[PDB]
């Protein structure tokens, strides 16, 4: 339940080939950028570095939670239907 | 003087019930949530 | 202790059980103490009263409680382990249990329970095997002045020794329906011997009025 | 003054030793039932005015001044009815009261009751005692029974057009549901769990519904308060501490007794006036309980020349509760009495807090390890620290109740465990 | 309509019926939890969402009390800090030794809080307790001398799946969370509480025993067994897929998927 990870914007890179390596078994890879991660402290600053390097960009926006109003005493209703049977 | 309350020693498990069960012709009528029941 | 369910042979929900047409009645008249809609405080005296017509609580009879109130029925199952008088094991003819706090034990309690632990032969946490006695130690029970008591089914038996709870014993083995109350003398509560108070008779209704 | 030395003649709860009849007529010869119609005219304000002005406070846990915890409910109404409850429940270790009030006075609380849910606007009272008073409530059920057939109780309460109704409720066996809350839960049935306040049972609660609560001896005493002018009640009592009490004296004594007195008494004239004296002579005193479990021991050196009250126990670091005098002499176990006081607890706290759940057995197995003295010392500056981490940090005073007794034992009686752990050590 | 709150000098406009915690969500200071997921009813039960009120002696817990205008918060304070301490201390009391063992080794909350906000060592020289395990289903590996007790299950299952089966059974120490009986939560919905518990009690038999976060690359995704569109987390460790996650989107399936799809 932790918020110390939604507060960065990351470059991650599209997946590629990642089989199994014959002798024992281990994942291979011919690309080296896919473990490539990087932080951003703003989608502005990121898209500046994308288009700079001369990638190909996409996003995904953020997805933020709503406010709420949670009237405790409202478990312990009469007329209404949040009444629970449990304590 | 003596002790007084001794009319409970023949108090079976069934007395508090019956009284209740007597008692439910003169209460009064309970109100109603305008509900079945919250579920 | 347990807080689970095995099904034995004799304890499952085939097992016998059933509310009699007069129980219904007071289901009834109960139910009729309570709002509608908010119909399950029914549980807890339902509950006893299904107790007091077989001292044991079994799966079944929660089931069908829950079924008669309309309610899930582990709605049941949390009360019957939560409170304690809810035999939910079987139990025998009396259900005897002794206060072991710190005022009757100080006032030994434990002389008593080790005389009775003698006398019945068994030990605390099981029954004879004709199934007759159960003790039980227990906690405070409102007695904490006429401190060594005890509780047998519904009465108490207080201010006693080793000698005055044997007899007492006896006489329940005995097919007796003893007298409730404290077997030393004193009468409900009063300091032993003589008084200091209500010596006087009272006063007329109209007094000290304004 | 010197207070206490009281008239039998201003003492309330009387048949008290049941030697009168406790049925309607012994109750009308006695004085109840005198003008109620007169009072419920007279109304809800002129009754709480009453109240304040007598200064009255609470006889269950703190006292919270009735006066004011009656007029959070004081209001109008929305729908939602609005309820009164009475904790007739007992096991307070060293509590022998409620039960005899109401085995030899139920027609007085009846009244009491009634006067209360007239001065908060109510439709009725649950009265919820335990279980093992099975007679109590056959006895007080049949007082209700011959009440309505009256007709002092019911849709015409005594002549007027008030409707108002009793109800009656055993509970399981449990203890905790004492607490104003859970109590509340049981009834509606859930588990004997509390909740939380805010909110608070004077504008939610019971069944959703706006309800107070209250203790016996506050709902009986509150008639004869209301009928006898209330700053004759006040007079009986210092500024804060004012009115009578009853009181429970049980333990290392002759004759253990139930009591009615004053408040702002001294102890030592309590103990040695009535009950017969202390068992094997003064000198063997050791220390007290003033207030049951809910409260720590206090020595010699404060048993002798204290009062008896809210505060001045405050200021010796501890409360009154129940006014449940427990005694001891020089010829007991403290640690295994008061492990025995904390096992209670640990066999009867219900569960949902953490430091509860997992503090009370921690306390209970470090007392029972103290009791032999299998252990070493800073093991109890250990048990001081966790005392105080439990202190707050719960929902029921029951947490409280448990860390209280620890720290005074550990305030107070040291040497005794330093010793009883040097010697073991010595046995090896 | 608004209402004001001035924490740590910091001032915040809220509305009523609101939260301390909600507040200091609203200013960025994550206050702690166990026993409160958005999506859920309330409790008081962990008493781990302690704090200070200045002008007021007594703690609160955040998680049910309503801010009254004018207060002043504290949270990273003495008495707060220490009131974590000691809840922690007590918690850990009796938590088997069970961390490897435990499929939730690194994502488990009372891990990070006791690192974090809890101290170095236990003060425990005593004897721990135990408890049967429940079967309650072939999906649901049950341990239960691991839960805390904090009703996220109870909850969530008489809430959201209508279940009303599940329930706690007993008082003090002896308490147990799990059906009187052999009963099985089966349901569309049972497949979250694994999600939900952030211990490793009510872990998920298929993924178990195969694999740890740490090692994962998590993608992302979405469903295709039904028509909805829950996002998705799909987690993969060496070229391979271990487990499946939500993915919180607060329209469609909010935190929620179905034992299908996982
Ligand atoms: C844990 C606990 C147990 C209690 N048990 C009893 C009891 O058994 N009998 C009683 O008369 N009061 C008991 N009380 C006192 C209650 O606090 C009281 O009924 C109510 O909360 C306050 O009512 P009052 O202000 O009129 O005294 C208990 C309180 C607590 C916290
Ligand atoms: S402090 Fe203990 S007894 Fe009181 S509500 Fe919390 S867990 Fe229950
Ligand atoms: S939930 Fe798992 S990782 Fe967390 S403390 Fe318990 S055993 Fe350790
Ligand atoms: S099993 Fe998990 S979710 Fe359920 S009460 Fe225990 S810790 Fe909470
Ligand atoms: S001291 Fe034994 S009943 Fe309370
Ligand atoms: S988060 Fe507040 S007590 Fe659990």
């Amino acid at each position: 339940s932790g918020v110390n990870n939604t507060k960065k914007w990351k470059m991650e890179f599209d997946t590629r080939e990642r089989w199994e390596n014959p002798l024992m078994g281990w994942a291979s890879t011919a690309d080296p950028l896919s473990n490539m991660v990087l932080t951003f402290s703003a989608k502005e600053d990121a898209i500046a570095f994308a288009e700079k390097n001369g990638w190909s960009y996409d996003v995904e926006e953020k997805k933020v939670p709503k406010p709420k109003s949670k009237s405790y005493g409202a478990n312990f209703s009469w007329n209404k239907r949040t009444r629970v049977s449990t304590k | 003087t003596t002790y007084k309350n001794l009319q409970h020693h023949d108090y079976n498990t069934y007395t508090f019930l019956d009284l209740n069960l007597d008692l439910s012709k003169f209460r009064l009528p309970q109100p109603s949530s305008g509900r079945e029941s919250p579920r | 202790a347990l807080f689970v369910h095995r099904d034995t042979p004799e304890n499952n929900p085939d097992t016998p059980f059933d509310f009699t047409p007069e129980n219904y009645k007071r289901i009834e008249a109960i139910v009729k103490n309570y709002p509608e809609g908010h119909q399950a405080a029914a549980v807890l005296p339902v509950l006893d009263l299904a107790q007091r017509q077989n001292g044991w609580l079994p799966i079944s009879a929660m089931n069908k409680v829950a079924e008669v109130l309309q309610v899930p029925p582990m709605r049941v199952y949390e009360v019957a382990t939560f409170y304690t008088m809810y035999n939910r094991k079987p139990v025998g003819k009396y259900h005897i249990q002794v206060c072991t706090t710190t005022p009757c034990m100080l006032r030994d309690s434990d002389s008593i329970l080790e005389t009775l632990q003698r006398k019945l032969g068994i030990k605390v946490g099981e029954t004879t095997p004709d199934k007759l006695f159960t003790l039980i130690e227990v906690e405070c029970l409102g007695a904490c002045v006429n401190a060594p008591m005890v509780q047998i089914n519904d009465n108490y038996y207080e201010d006693l020794t080793p000698k005055d709870i044997e007899e007492i014993i006896d006489e329940l083995k005995a097919g007796k329906v003893p007298k409730p109350g404290p077997r030393s003398g004193r009468f409900c509560c009063e300091p032993a011997g003589g008084l200091t108070s209500l010596t006087e008779p009272p006063k007329g209704p109209g007094f000290g009025v304004q | 003054t010197s207070f206490g030395s009281l008239k039998d003649e201003d003492r309330i709860f009387t048949n008290l030793y049941g030697r009168h009849d406790w049925r309607l007529k012994g109750a009308l010869r006695r004085g109840d039932w005198y003008k109620t119609k007169e009072i419920l005219l007279k109304g809800p304000d002129w009754i709480l005015g009453e109240m304040k002005t007598s200064g009255l406070r609470g006889r269950g846990g703190a006292g919270f001044p009735t006066g004011l915890k009656w007029s959070f409910m004081n209001k109008p109404s929305d729908g939602r009815p609005k309820y009164l409850v009475v904790n007739a429940d007992e096991g307070e270790p060293g509590t022998c009261k409620d039960r005899e009030i109401m085995r030899h006075d139920p027609h007085k609380l009846v009244e009491g009751c009634l006067v209360g849910g007239r001065a908060m606007g109510a439709r009725a009272a649950y009265i919820y005692i335990r279980g093992e008073f099975y007679n109590e409530a056959s006895n007080l059920q049949v007082a209700i029974r011959e009440a309505y057939e009256a007709g002092l109780i019911g849709k015409n309460a005594c002549g007027s057009d008030y409707d108002f109704d009793v109800f009656v409720v055993r509970g399981a066996g449990a203890y905790i549901c004492g607490e104003e809350t859970a109590l509340i839960e049981s009834i509606e049935g859930k588990q004997g769990k509390p909740r939380l306040k805010p909110p608070f049972p004077a504008d939610v609660g019971v069944f959703g519904c706006p309800t107070t609560v209250a203790n016996v001896e506050t709902v009986a005493v509150s008639p004869t308060i209301c009928r006898r002018g209330g700053t004759w009640f006040a007079g009986f009592g210092r500024e804060r501490n004012s009115g009578t009490k009853l009181f429970n004296i049980s333990g290392h004594v002759n004759h253990p007794c139930t009591v009615e007195e004053e408040m702002s008494v001294p102890l030592k004239e309590l103990i040695e006036k009535h009950a017969g004296g202390v068992t094997g002579g003064w000198d063997n005193l050791l220390a007290v309980i003033p207030g049951g479990s809910s409260t720590p021991l206090i020595p010699k050196s404060v048993c002798e020349t204290v009062l008896m009250d809210f505060d001045a126990l405050v200021q010796a670091q501890t409360g009154l509760g129940t006014a449940a005098v427990i005694v001891m002499d020089r010829s007991t176990d403290i640690v295994k009495a008061i492990a025995r006081l904390i096992e209670f607890y640990k066999h009867e706290s219900c569960g949902q807090c953490t430091p509860c759940r997992e503090g009370v057995d921690w306390m209970n197995k470090v007392m029972a390890r103290f009791v032999k003295g299998d252990a070493r010392p800073a093991e109890i500056d250990s048990l001081w620290e966790i005392s105080k981490q439990i202190e707050g940090h719960t929902i029921c005073a029951l947490g409280d109740g448990a860390a209280w007794p620890v720290q005074g034992l550990i305030r107070h009686f040291r040497p005794e465990l330093e010793d009883r752990m040097q010697r073991f050590a010595q046995q090896h | 309509n608004l209402i004001e709150v001035f924490v740590d000098g910091q001032s915040v406009m809220v509305e009523p019926g609101t939260t301390v915690l909600q507040a200091c969500e609203k200013v960025g200071m994550q206050i702690p939890r166990f026993c409160y997921h958005e999506r859920l009813s309330v409790a008081g039960n962990c008493r781990m969402c302690l704090v200070e009120i200045e002008k007021a002696p007594k703690v609160v817990a955040a998680c049910a009390m309503p801010v009254m205008k004018g207060w002043n918060i504290l949270t990273n304070s003495e008495k707060s800090k220490k009131a974590r301490e000691g809840v922690m201390e007590f918690l850990l009391a009796n938590h088997p030794l069970d961390c490897p063992i435990c499929d939730q080794g690194g994502e488990c909350d009372l891990q990070d809080q006791s690192m974090m906000f809890g101290s170095d060592r236990s003060r425990f020289l005593e004897g721990k307790r135990a408890v049967e395990d429940k079967n309650i289903g072939p999906l649901v590996k049950t341990i239960m001398t691991r839960c805390i007790q904090c009703t996220r299950c109870i909850r969530f299952a008489s809430e959201i799946a209508g279940v009303d089966d599940l329930g706690t059974t007993g008082r003090g120490n002896d308490m147990q969370v799990g059906t009187y009986i052999e009963k099985m939560f089966m349901s569309e919905l049972s497949g979250n509480v694994i999600d939900i518990c952030p211990v490793g009690a009510l872990t998920s038999k298929p993924y178990a025993f195969t694999a740890r976060p740490w090692e994962t690359r998590k993608t992302e995704s979405i469903d295709v067994m039904d028509a909805v569109g829950s996002n998705i987390v799909v987690s993969t460790r060496t070229g391979e897929v271990m487990r499946i996650l939500p993915r919180m989107h607060e329209d469609i399936n909010e935190e929620w998927i179905s034992d299908k799809t996982r």
